């Protein structure tokens, strides 16, 4: 729906979530390779909170099989590794955040991660992505 | 029409399309948020019913243009937020009204300049935020003489190419300002000479300024003659960054003066740009998301008070014998290194939690050669393996474990040192209590939270009785099946009381005589059916008795317990959601007359 | 009046007051112990009648004459233990009639002399120990040629001080005898030149034999020519003696041929012994009991094919590439210490156990450089952090983790690699498993052994839905609460399940059936009331079903339950013993009556 | 009573236990300093198995709190450290074994200690000492 890649093990595409539909235009750049890949995220968007201590909730699963839930931080509210981590609410951001992985061993199959973007301080989704992996 | 957080004081209407402002809301409401509707223009009079306002939201809200005297009844408003709105030009007289106002926000208004800015008015401000606008130049405003509560100015993301002589002129005739400059995301390539001198600040921020380092060494020399409290410097992941990072680019420093010290993020790193001598004169040193590998030949001459290590990348736990240091955190470190003995003898303060840490015979003086640690974290951690009961390290009060591996503690009175902890985290530590003098020495204790560990036989044990001045006691997720006779008959000071989620089948009033001043007493989500003993046991100054998530017997074998409950449910929590779990709804309902 | 071990067959008769052989044991056994009695004196005939004798023990008997045909009826006997006997003189015929002899034991028999000690005639004979005597000389004797099974000679302990040429004779003589020869505890102060010359032994034992570091250099040099299959070296914490112990001492093996080297305790030990030059040869290496502090130096053409390092005090993980190692273990080291890349391209066996051993990475081909791993043993150590899930480790079937605090194990699938693996052990790893794949990739596993851990909600989920190949499985002390629906269904060919000390309130036979080769049950320890839902369901195969120590309710609403336990009486563990729980002995007994 | 000595923090003494009374003679060299201390336990006796799987049961109670069982294993029956270890069923063994340890805090107080030796190979019990500190 929103958008879609693939790589040469891999179709990647997100949409928003039933639940929730605030715009966020993510990308990366090349297509994400399980085995391994090198490059950025591109993200432009305008946030619904402010970004100073901005965390994500990832529920994935593996052919229905459902890992735990897996918090993940990129602000922890002081001397932040990105640009955006100042970025106020109703403020426009446009970044790309390079990236590496080694790869690891993933079965073959169908991916379902749900992303759900946290202002930490406030406790409110920002937003909400319901990406698909077919690997 | 929107909605209501609290009632006659706070509202959200985000995302709602309004035109104007719903004029229905409580006239005595605080807080308002209208971000994120198309609002357009903001005429006169419209804020004007709410006289006690004081934090209003207006981000990205398509504004153009602010009436005169759009605020009118807002003489007790002190947070105003104008984030991504097109106004670009401040009408003389645009804040008229805000007579309290302690921060006003302004990032991305497509604001050209402070000089033309209509703020020299509000003498109450306190911050100033006008990030990512269009401001070319670093001139302080004459008019800020007139902004004597004025302390913090934002100028992120700009345009900013300069910094001269002439812009600072304002700080130059007035040294009793305590200012802060946020200076980030500006493109800087000339400082003017000798135009740092006899100024200054408290925080100076630097973050993602330079694009080499040859502009870099070459600006920070000309901040000569500057006094900072703070100055935070380096760069972040999403821009393009300083390829070669050598110490030399840091030489300019040693003719400013510094207290404290934080550089973040860079792109490229040498162990010994830490050991820097520029950094030598420095109170506190701090270090984040800094791609350090090793920490080792720090001259002994160096006055750091405060050492912060948060998200680097040490392979090795560091060598340290600065001999002035009172301070050490060591946090959320990439690896898993393991402790090294150190010898650190000003201590007094040691965070060394989040890093997979190994301890292998923690914990004593020859550890740390400090006698005057008061806070010691080791909490989410590898194997901590006790083989010292802390001898030399009395003057501890606070000793967290939680999330850690700890073993052997149940071995011997491993905490027998520590007669003047207050504060003990053993929870999540995996320790299946099997010893009943694991506590013993702990007589200043008030805090102890040992949470998701176990008791042999699922039994709780006489661990407690010498634990006088305990107040706060948690022993949830223990599964605990059973307690014995005297457990608690000790503890008169103890206020909060945790065993939820256990095993638990009943409870025994006895068990409680002795609690005088139990004010919680949490017992959910285990398995009781009734209560035991005299119901008159039950501490008189209980306030919250959680027994829900149980699982009630409501036979007459059980009239009096159930009783007991009508009578008491005053002081139990969530009483008539509770439910019958034998002959299936509800509970205060339980008649009395089968056989009974 | 004798102990009974096996009625018949073993008798043990040690420290009665007994004065000689009771006649009163059956003319039957196979072994008798009468250790520790005062016997004196070996009377002619004694044990005549016992003649399917095999095991003989008469340590500490104050023997001091052995009469002749003092054995004379004993076709078989195979041992006979004489430890401690003060027969200071054996003449003659002393061992005459046995004729099945392969161990006699004479050890601190006040023996003076080989050569004089009369078993030339005893050719079964296999090990002979005279540890503890008083024998001055180290000459093989003539008649060890008639010996011609003889496979091991204990000289410990005794006065030896010199191994001269003609001492070896004998060996030289016949170079096609396997002998191994353990001389420690002799002051050996002087090895005659050419003495080894010619001559091989399997194995070679010299502890605590060298006053001095030179004396032992000294005599090492006279070890040349000698082919030794074993040779183990070094002394004993209660007899040291070598003040320094450097490489040069070990120069005399340059000139001796060695299959498998071994240290032992050393008082002093030098680090670079291990990178010693004539040990590049050898073909097993190992140290145990060792100060070695640093194994770093060894040369990359060194030809060890395993290395054992045993209870030493390693402070870092030791850096190896050797090219033919295949076997490596490193197991009870003082401290922790943390695993560090190894490059072994020959390796594929792995033993890591027992060192608080912390692991952050687990792990894959490049911690290892091998593709051969056969066995993988992490158990007993501190944190192992999940990171790779086994690529390149393809080839693994052994993998132990037991005791160690495993890590970000439920995060993935870890074991995903393993396709090959036969065995699995991950009990008290201390897992809350809530990841239904966790086990995704086990398809050959036979063996999981996973007690002591945890699931979420207490509920066993489907997680072994591919493991198919599992005949054993222990899912003891996991807290279990309940067992979802088609969780065994899959497993056709499991033999044995251990689900005892759970929390379970009933069964379902239905979870069971489709459990078609199922042979042990064990439900013990639990809280079992009774199995709902049709009893004929629970395997034809099932041949021991515990259900001991369980809390059955022995009303009428369980009446088929109830009865089937009569019928059933064959298959159910200690029936005999079963008592009811509710309305408090017994459970057998329970008739149907009212209503029921 | 079988021995006793006194040092600058503790009066030590032994018997055996009650219920198993093989004899061993076992003393220090100087008296234990619970603080510290440096030298050999000598010991005589004549082991009632053999020696090679040697390890101790120690039964530990300060104040009547008692620890948990410990389990000091001496021989573990390949390449030990201790020359006893090879000492066979009626062998009499005469050694004196070094050992130095640092001192952790010790109450205060009145301490039981039943050491029982065990040959691991059969599971025997060798001896058995009924040890009793005061400190
Ligand atoms: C007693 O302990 C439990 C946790 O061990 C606490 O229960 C939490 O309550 C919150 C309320 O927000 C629940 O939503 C959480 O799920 C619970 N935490 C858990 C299960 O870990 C409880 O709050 C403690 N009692 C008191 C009075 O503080
Ligand atoms: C040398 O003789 C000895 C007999 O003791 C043999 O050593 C035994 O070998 C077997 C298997 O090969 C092992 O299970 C035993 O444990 C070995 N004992 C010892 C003490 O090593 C050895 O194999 C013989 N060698 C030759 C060439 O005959
Ligand atoms: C199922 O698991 C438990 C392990 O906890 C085993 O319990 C042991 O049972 C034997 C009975 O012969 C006892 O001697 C041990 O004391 C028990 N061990 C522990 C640690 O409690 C049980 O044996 C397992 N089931 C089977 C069939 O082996
Ligand atoms: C908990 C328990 O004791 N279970 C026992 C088990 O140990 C034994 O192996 C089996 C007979 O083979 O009977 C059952
Ligand atoms: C029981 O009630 C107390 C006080 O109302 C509350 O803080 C606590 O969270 C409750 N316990 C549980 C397990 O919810």
């Amino acid at each position: 729906q929103q958008w879609f890649c693939n790589s040469s093990d891999a179709i990647i595409s997100y949409s928003y979530c039933d639940h929730l539909k605030f715009p966020i235009s993510i990308s990366s750049e090349p297509c994400i390779r399980l085995r391994g890949t090198n490059g950025f995220v591109h993200v432009e968007f305008i946030p619904r909170g402010n970004l100073k201590y901005l965390y994500f909730n990832l529920f994935i699963s593996v052919n229905s099989i459902e890992l735990p839930k897996r918090k993940e931080v990129l602000c922890h509210g002081h001397d932040d590794d990105y640009s955006f981590c100042r970025a106020l609410k109703g403020e426009t951001v446009n970044t790309s955040i390079p990236f590496s992985f080694e790869g690891i061993l993933f079965p073959k199959g169908h991916y379902r991660c749900v992303a759900e973007a946290i202002a930490g301080d406030t406790e409110e989704k920002l937003f909400c992505l319901n990406f698909t992996i077919i690997h | 029409p929107c909605i209501e957080v609290v009632p006659n004081i706070t509202y959200q209407c985000m995302d709602q399309k309004l035109s104007k402002v719903p004029d229905d809301i409580p006239s005595s409401t605080k807080n308002i948020d209208l971000s994120f509707n198309p609002l357009k223009i903001l005429k006169s009079y419209s804020f004007s019913n709410f006289s006690e306002l004081q934090w209003l939201d207006l981000s990205r809200c398509e504004i153009e243009t602010i009436e005169d005297k759009a605020w009118h009844g807002l003489h007790h408003l002190s947070n105003l937020i104008l984030t991504g709105n097109p106004i670009q030009s401040f009408s003389p007289g645009s804040f008229s009204g805000l007579t309290s106002l302690e921060n006003l926000v302004a990032v991305e208004t497509k604001l050209a300049s402070l000089e033309s800015f209509p703020i020299g008015q509000l003498i109450t401000l306190k911050k100033l935020n006008v990030a990512h606008n269009f401001i070319h130049s670093c001139k302080l405003p004459a008019y800020f003489s007139n902004l004597t509560n004025l302390v913090h100015v934002d100028l992120s993301y700009n345009y900013i190419q300069t910094i001269t002589v002439n812009d600072l002129q304002f700080l130059r005739e007035n040294p009793q300002v305590n200012l802060s400059l946020d200076m980030s995301l500006n493109p800087i390539d000339f400082i003017q000479d000798q135009a740092f001198q006899g100024i200054k600040l408290h925080e100076l921020t630097l973050r993602g300024n330079f694009n080499s380092s040859n502009i870099m060494k070459t600006c920070l020399q000309n901040l000569a003659g500057l006094h900072v409290h703070r100055l935070i410097l380096g760069e972040f992941k999403d821009e393009r960054n300083l390829e070669i990072f050598e110490p030399s680019i840091m030489e300019g420093l040693c003719d400013v003066t510094i207290d404290e010290f934080r550089l973040t993020y860079t792109n490229d790193f040498s162990d010994d740009i830490v050991k820097f001598h520029c950094l030598a004169n420095v109170s506190a040193m701090s270090l984040a998301g800094v791609s350090i590998k090793y920490l080792e030949d720090v001259p002994k001459h160096f006055k750091w008070q405060s050492l912060s290590i948060i998200r680097c990348q040490l392979k090795q736990f560091p060598t340290l014998d600065l001999p002035f240091l009172k301070s050490l955190t060591l946090t959320m470190n990439k690896g898993s290194i393991s402790f090294k003995k150190v010898a650190l003898p000003s201590l007094s303060y040691l965070d060394l939690s989040r890093n997979a840490l190994s301890f292998s015979g923690c914990c004593s003086y020859s550890d740390l050669g400090t006698n005057s640690l008061r806070h010691l974290d080791l909490s989410f951690n590898g194997a901590i393996i006790m083989s010292a009961n802390f001898m030399g390290l009395e003057e501890l009060q606070h000793l967290d474990f939680q999330h850690s591996t700890l073993k052997r503690v149940t071995e011997f009175s491993a905490f027998l040192s520590l007669e003047k902890l207050l504060y003990l985290d053993i929870s999540y530590t995996n320790t299946k209590i099997d010893f009943d003098g694991i506590f013993l020495g702990l007589t200043s204790l008030n805090t102890l939270k040992m949470a998701g560990n176990s008791f042999k036989d699922n039994t709780l044990s006489n661990v407690f009785a010498n634990t006088t001045n305990l107040t706060f006691l948690d022993l949830s997720k223990c599964q605990l099946e059973q307690i014995s006779w005297g457990v608690f008959d000790t503890l008169h000071r103890l206020q909060l009381l945790n065993m939820s989620h256990n095993n638990l089948l009943f409870l025994d009033s006895s068990h409680y005589n002795q609690l005088y001043s139990l004010s919680t007493l949490d017992c959910s989500f285990n398995r009781i059916e009734t209560s035991k003993g005299i119901l008159q046991h039950f501490p008189k100054s209980l306030a919250f008795f959680n027994l829900t998530n149980n699982s009630v017997a409501c036979i007459c074998e059980h009239q009096k317990f159930l009783q007991w409950v009508k009578e008491q449910k005053q002081f139990l929590v969530n009483v008539e959601q509770m439910t019958c779990a034998t002959p299936n709804t509800s509970l205060v309902l339980d008649f009395n007359n089968s056989t009974c």
